[PDB]
């Protein structure tokens, strides 16, 4: 019953961002380099 | 020193508008064709090649004294003109051909066991529908002769001659032609000159050809082509189109067009339901009407302010009766006969070619490559996950599992599922919502972009775009402004001489700074995005009968990306797609051949403008996520939008207002920047990749079954369904329903993506009928003889003059008479005619050798006569044109090619031909016959024997026995030019060439006994063979030493070593024949016949100072196999049998399955690891190290040798590579080994269909061979044997009108012998090939780390 | 508990509907000949509207010919136009 | 069917983050790449990653 | 049971995630169409 909570709330979200079809790119810039360091990990010995 | 410019002799280019504008405006100070910019530069500041044609045709007659019309009003007057006749040279051309095909005839009849059929040929009663024709080409055949050899003399020169009624005045810049009759000139290039030949001598080819067909079929039936046409009818054809397209000037090509679907449409009436037939009718006249409606306006708007705008065009209804005369015509020549309209085939070609105007067809293609597309986006996904689940399907096959997915969470439960027991549904479950979650996926790098790079990708004989600021270097001087003048001096400079070049070869070896790891780096960095030097230029050479078609050119950085990513889908991806890959040789020709059935057979020719970045990126970021690339597949449209189209041909510049950069100069009729769309061919394969994928997405929506075949520029889906739903309309109306529907629904699919398929393009039918552009109807197959034999004659596809390769083209041409079409007495009789005519009547002139040529010839001629004590000169021509060129003859076809088309040792077929050729010749004494094969015998073998020779060709000869090739003299040449060039990796390999090459040949010279192919295979393990490749690519190339130098001519050292080849080429038979040994026993058989097999034993044994080779001899099936006919009754051979009863068995198709030779070679063990990560050259590499293992078993210093060519190639130990290296189980690989120089089919030369009426039964025969040989292997190949005998099934026929019942072949056994598996002694010479692999390591597979 | 169940089930069968009706507009020409204009995203009829009010001259045509209107065939049985019916009966005709 | 009314919930989500898939690869092109943006909207590859590692370890080798 | 929930929460991230980034090429006005590239030029040099 929590998981569902924070779907129903996401849902809200989700059908807002998308009726319009700032600050996206630095959640964009933050979304790239967390998997790129990962990446880089797996990358880089054994 | 000395540069020489020898001029074509055949079309082998376009004909350019731009280059005709040109020169009538410059000399007549106004506008020609068009009122472009091509006339203002001519008229303001022409050229100096025009103004010397102006001064010359100015010292003749005035031009204001006639009416000036384009080159195309004067084909009818042209092709009218007559000059003196040429009869008498056309019978004696006949009656030598005649005389050489009846000892060819006797040849074959003599041990096909036969018992005046040329005879039917009359030579004084010659139609006179083929002779003007050869005399029409005579004349301007001759003209356009004495001006090469006057232009190979001086660089320009301008030739007058007259040819009856009309004058020619021709240059290599500028031709004009005045006609007195009519009184008017016309204006060309040297291109419609030598078309307007090419045009006559296909025209006295063709009418030839049928004339003999007709002269041997009114006698005996069957014995020339199956085929019935008139040639009056096409001599009226052929008159009738020239004269409509005299009256509509040049628009008229695009009316022509249309003969071949107007064929199409007869072929349809003739085999299908009158739903299909009337339909594909109606849209063919629909069309036609239309065009012919819209002609008018189109010339009309063209030639408005020209010196033509006052000639009158003609109005609609004299075209539109031209028309109608010209399909009946068609129609009547197509007598309802399925043949006849295969055989129509050719008249694509016999009426010329259009002017190509470079400028317009830009403009046409603009406005596709521009509109904006609505595209629909459930589609647009459905497309991808189609791409994606092939993908899956291709790994789970070939690998067993799943590509690495980068997020297991994007997956539903059934996928899920799907996921982990490493399969994939069935067709009949995967609805739509399945692509749509497919297309979720995100793949993992599967594949790697090689880090060093291929120098046998990158280099080939192209040619490159400038850059953006030197791209003033492909106009004259004299066409541009005096600004742009001096700031293009400036610019070049500055530039270094890689970025001068428009050559990729001199693009590369002219590099000062090259490096082989800069494409990785220039790839994965993205180097090419921003790039304001690029350009795309559109020299608009297209191909043949279209009004547009540009060829695009680059330069050369992009070049590269664009190579790498077609190679790279090539290798990776295109696999996984079986319908594309295999359409050329197994899917479509073999393999394919209420339930309703149809066919749809929509065009993708136009497909590539249609496509967008939104429509090639859904699929091209799945090839990146599997290569690990950024940008790699889709670099087109990220590019091309950002770049200015030039169209940048030598003459028609752009009308600049005196700026440098293209990129501010205002759009024009020539330059436009935003293409949105694709170029062509440039990303051909992942366009093909999307267009297979949506069938898929389309097949699941409805339910039926479609099959794709993508043969060539045409998609042809057959359709199947259940139908399920009768008692009303039961058969033709269920299959036109299906039809209709998969129609619309096919075309509704390809609306949704971006592409509005035309109403005339597609079409639907009931079966496949022109795949691969074949007419195959109810499985017999209907072929076109003469299309590829029209162009034959003297001095075809030679880059220099040379008779040995012309005679082997003509001989090439010719066969296919006999392979395609059904008849050996044409093509015997074709070949003959334009032999003669190439050695005894061409050779007197030659433009670069002068009379040498001939004097040669007549010293080779009189020396045979004194060998064989021939009475008369006029039949030893007739038996030196019967003997191998292997020999020093004049013979382009051995005996065997005309019953079986592969074989093993070319030496025993030539002997075996040369031995028939003695045994019939009725005219010499019995002691020379076997005099010439002692004379053959006696060798001077001491010499060196270098093996590399035997690695480049197993089947070598030694001792100046062989006749020498042009790699051969060419090689010494091609290392000096290479060795003294600005790139330091290209030359220090051209500096160590010669040292490995006489290095390679040590590694296993005390090694015996000598396989040949063993060292093939070896001489395949190491670097050194690739470097081979890339020079043998150079000598090619028409000019080697003026590669470094920006000249374009043939320089005189090369015309020097080209004549020596020629002139010491046509000796050789002499040679031979001068010094006779008489103690040299020949190995008689107990039939009074000489053993050919022992003496080409002997012979190669000899000149190879006996060194005993192994596996190369095999016995011909000519010689080694006698063949009789009986029924049931007779010693131990095989037996070919007939199925029916009939007498002919041409046209006809029988119940056994089709026979092709194959060789089931090769028992292999495969390894099970994973081969994805490793390249295609490292995959050969691990091939041909694991039959080097295989081959060589026990021989000392084997261990040794492969690690080292482990080491040097792969970077890794020997025991490292060994589980990746397959393992063969087989004891003979004399038998089993596959290599190349080994042929792997052995096909009979008859078409598939022929073979497939007959059986075979070789029990007899086993029974024989048993009784004298044990188990073990022997000489003799089956398959040839089996194709020997059906091709004897086929040929008996056609000499005779009844085919055999049963015939017999029994073998004779003092012609086989036997091949154990051999056992190798000595060691190997392992320690050289390291040298090898240090100093040629550029042409090196990248190291396995 | 369940209720919300067919909440999110409502909200996710109305949010498919708007993400399957979606049409694209590709990038091109800004129909000044200066710069490239990016792609679009909406309704086919408002894209198709506004593309259309942009075109100039033989440009509009084609898209109209190429996005609004499309090939009305029933059965097939293509019919022969009147023009091309005068072919007919020159080539069919006295044979 | 309490477990099976929330399995079509996953896979009908599952087919719209296909549809969002397909829509953000369509819309990164020619004026994305111009403006160096293309390759946050798609993200790194692999490839990308191992060019940065090389030189960032051949520099602190030339240390 | 369980399973389900937490997958369907995981996609669920994953689309909120994608329409993030969806509407800077076309949503996105073009002045802040060119912030990202500074970042993307600094990614080179800050790992
Ligand atoms: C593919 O390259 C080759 C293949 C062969 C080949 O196939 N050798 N043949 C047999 O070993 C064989 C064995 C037997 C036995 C087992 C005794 N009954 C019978 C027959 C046989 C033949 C014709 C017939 F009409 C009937 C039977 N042949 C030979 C040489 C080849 O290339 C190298 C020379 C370069």
């Amino acid at each position: 019953e929590a998981r569902l909570e924070s779907i129903e709330e996401k849902l809200s979200m989700i059908l807002g961002l998308l009726r319009t079809l700032r600050d996206g790119i630095r959640d964009a810039m933050i979304g790239i380099r967390e998997e790129l360091i990962a990446d880089i990990i797996k990358e880089a010995a054994a | 020193t000395v540069n020489v410019y020898l001029p074509d002799s055949y079309l082998k280019g376009v004909i350019s508008f731009s280059e005709t504008n040109a020169i009538g405006s410059c000399l007549l100070k106004r506008p020609y064709l068009k009122n472009d910019n091509t006339a203002k530069v001519a008229i303001e500041n022409p050229v100096i090649e025009h103004v010397r044609l102006k001064n010359a045709v100015n010292s003749k007659m005035k031009i204001s004294d006639y009416k000036v019309v384009e080159p195309v009003n004067m084909q009818h007057e042209i092709m009218k003109n007559v000059h003196s006749c040429e009869l008498t040279l056309l019978k004696q051309f006949l009656t030598r051909s005649k005389n050489i095909s009846t000892l060819k005839l006797n040849m074959i009849c003599d041990w096909l066991q036969l018992k005046s059929i040329l005879s039917f040929i009359d030579v004084e009663f010659i139609p006179s529908w083929v002779s003007n024709w050869f005399s029409n080409w005579y004349n301007l055949n001759k003209l356009i002769l004495e001006f090469r050899r006057e232009e190979v003399i001086r660089t320009g020169s301008i030739l007058c001659r007259s040819l009856g009624k009309l004058v020619f005045i021709v240059s290599s810049y500028g031709c004009i032609v005045k006609s007195n009759k009519s009184k008017r000139v016309s204006f060309f290039t040297y291109n419609q000159l030598l078309t307007w030949k090419d045009v006559m001598l296909s025209r006295f080819n063709a009418n030839f050809c049928i004339w003999v067909s007709n002269s041997l079929n009114e006698n005996q039936e069957g014995l020339g082509l199956r085929s019935n046409l008139q040639g009056m009818l096409t001599n009226k054809l052929y008159e009738t189109v020239d004269y409509m397209l005299s009256l509509c000037c040049n628009e008229g090509f695009s009316l022509v067009k249309e003969f071949e679907g107007f064929i199409m449409s007869e072929i349809l009436r003739i085999t299908e339901h009158a739903q299909f037939s009337t339909r594909f009718r109606n849209t063919l006249l629909n069309g036609l009407t239309d065009q012919l409606t819209k002609l008018k306006n189109k010339n009309r708007l063209r030639v408005h302010s020209t010196v033509l705008e006052n000639n009158d065009y003609p109005m609609y209804e004299v075209v539109l009766k031209l028309l109608g005369d010209t399909l009946r015509c068609i129609k009547l020549l197509i007598n309802k006969n399925l043949e006849n309209a295969a055989e129509l085939y050719y008249i694509f070609r016999i009426f010329g070619h259009p002017m190509v105007d470079e400028r317009d067809a830009m403009d046409a293609v603009k406005l596709n490559n521009e509109i904006t597309k609505i595209l629909r986006l459930e589609s647009l996904t459905e497309l991808r996950g189609a791409f994606i689940l092939r993908i899956i399907k291709g790994f789970v096959d070939n690998n067993k599992r799943w590509p690495k997915i980068k997020n297991l969470k994007v997956l539903s439960k059934r996928w899920t599922m799907y996921f982990k027991a490493k399969n994939y549904p069935s067709q009949l479950e995967l609805s739509e919502q399945d692509f749509l979650e497919l297309a979720a996926i995100q793949f993992e790098q599967e594949f790697s972009v090689p880090e060093k790079t291929n120098l046998e990708m990158v280099l080939n004989d192209k040619a490159i775009s400038p850059p953006k600021r030197l791209i003033w270097s492909v106009y004259p001087k004299n066409y541009l402004p005096e600004t742009i003048k001096n700031r293009y001096l400036e610019e070049t400079f500055n530039a270094s001489d890689s970025l001068k070049t428009r050559r990729v070869l001199e693009y590369y070896l002219k590099d000062n700074k090259f490096d082989q790891k800069e494409l990785k780096s220039y790839v994965v960095r993205q180097e090419y995005l921003n790039d304001k030097e690029h350009i795309v230029s559109l020299t608009g050479k297209e191909r043949e009968l279209s009004v547009g078609r540009m060829f695009a050119m680059q330069p050369g950085k992009q070049r590269q990306i664009q190579i790498l990513a077609e190679k790279l889908l090539a290798d990776n991806i295109v696999p996984f797609f079986p319908e594309t890959l295999t359409k050329y040789g197994d899917l479509d020709l073999q393999r394919i051949m209420y339930i309703a059935r149809a066919s749809i057979v929509t065009d993708l020719s136009k497909f590539n403008q249609a496509f967008r970045y939104e429509t090639t990126a859904i699929c091209a970021d799945v090839a990146d996520e599997l290569h690990g690339t950024q940008s790699l597949f889709c670099w087109l449209h990220l590019i091309v939008p950002m770049t200015t189209m030039i169209c940048a041909y030598r003459h028609a510049p752009p009308e600049t207002k005196g700026e440098y950069d293209i990129d501010k100069i205002e759009e024009q009729s020539g330059l436009y920047r935003y293409h949105m769309g694709g170029i062509e061919g440039w990303c051909q394969k992942l366009w093909t990749m999307e267009a297979i994928s949506l069938l898929d997405v389309v097949s699941v929506k409805t339910r039926c079954q479609m099959t794709s075949l993508l043969n060539g520029d045409n998609q042809s889906i057959d359709v199947s369904k259940p139908v399920k739903l009768s008692e009303g309309l039961d058969e033709v109306k269920a299959d036109y329903r299906l039809a209709v529907k998969m129609l619309k629904e096919i075309r509704d699919a390809y609306r949704n993506i971006g592409h509005k398929l035309k109403e005339g393009e597609t079409y639907i039918s009931r079966d496949l009928q022109f795949i691969s552009k074949v007419i195959q109807s109810e499985g017999v197959m209907h072929p076109t003889p003469i299309k590829k034999v029209l162009r034959v004659g003297p001095w075809i596809n030679t880059i220099l003059d040379d008779i040995k390769t012309s005679a082997e083209s003509i001989g090439s041409l010719c066969q296919e008479l006999e392979f395609r079409g059904e008849s050996i007495i044409v093509s015997l009789i074709l070949r003959n005619f334009w032999l003669y005519n190439l050695y005894m009547h061409e050779s007197k002139q030659h433009p670069l050798a002068g009379k040498q040529l001939f004097k040669q010839l007549n010293k080779t001629l009189t020396s045979v006569q004194r060998f064989f004590e021939i009475k008369r000169e006029n039949e030893v021509v007739d038996l030196w044109m019967n003997i191998p060129m292997q020999f020093g003859g004049g013979d382009p076809v051995v005996f065997y090619r005309s019953f079986y088309r592969r074989t093993p040792d070319f030496l025993t077929e030539a002997i075996s031909h040369v031995d028939i050729l003695l045994k019939i010749s009725a005219n010499i004494k019995n002691e020379t016959k076997v005099s010439f094969f002692k004379a053959l015998l006696s060798i001077e073998k001491n010499e060196r024997a270098t093996l590399t020779t035997l690695m480049r060709d197993p089947q070598a000869v030694g001792s100046e026995r062989q006749a020498k090739v042009t790699s051969d003299i060419n090689r010494t040449a091609v290392t000096s030019i290479l060795s003294l060039s600005p790139n330091q990796l290209f030359s220090d390999s051209a500096i160590h060439y010669s040292r490995n090459e006489e290095e390679v040949g040590i590694i296993a010279e005390n090694i015996t006994p000598v396989y040949p192919h063993g060292l093939r295979v070896l001489y395949e393990s190491l670097p050194f063979h690739k470097a081979e490749k890339v020079v043998n690519m150079i000598s090619g190339t028409k000019s080697i030493t003026n590669l470094l130098q920006r000249t374009s001519a043939i320089n005189g050292e090369d015309i020097d070593r080209a004549v020596s080849m020629m002139l010491e080429n046509l000796g050789l038979l002499s040679r031979i024949l001068s010094v006779v040994v008489d103690s040299i026993e020949i190995p008689i058989k107990s039939n009074g016949r000489l053993i050919c097999c022992q003496i080409s034993r002997t012979l190669r044994e000899t000149s190879w100072n006996n060194m005993e080779i192994v596996g190369v001899t095999s016995p011909s099936i000519t010689t080694c196999m006698d063949v009789i006919y009986a029924t049931s009754s007779h010693l131990k051979g095989i037996i070919i049998e007939k199925f029916s009863t009939d007498r002919t068995t041409r046209g006809q198709r029988g119940p056994k399955s089709p026979w092709v030779g194959s060789s089931t070679q090769e028992k292999k063990l495969v390894p099970v690891y994973n081969r994805q990560i490793l390249s295609k050259q490292q995959r050969e590499q691990l091939e041909a190290i694991g039959k080097m293992r295989w081959v060589y078993k026990g021989t000392p210093g084997l261990r040794r040798l492969l690690n080292k060519i482990c080491l040097g190639s792969l970077g890794i130990s020997y025991k490292c590579v060994k589980p990746l290296l397959p393992r063969f189980m087989s004891v003979n690989f004399l038998h089993r080994l596959s290599v190349s120089s080994r042929p792997m089919e052995f096909p009979a030369s008859v078409p598939a269909y022929r073979t497939t009426n007959y059986h075979f039964d070789t029990s007899p025969i086993n029974q024989a061979l048993s009784e004298r040989f044990g188990n073990e292997d022997i000489n003799l190949v089956f398959q040839n044997a089996i194709s020997c005998g059906i091709s004897i099934m086929s040929v008996v026929e056609q000499l005779t009108g009844r085919s055999p019942k049963q015939l017999v072949l029994i073998p004779q056994l003092e012609e086989i012998d036997i091949m154990p598996p051999p056992v190798f002694q000595g060691k190997f010479n392992y320690k050289l090939v390291d040298k090898i692999t240090s100093d040629q390591h550029i042409f090196s597979p990248d190291k396995i780390d």
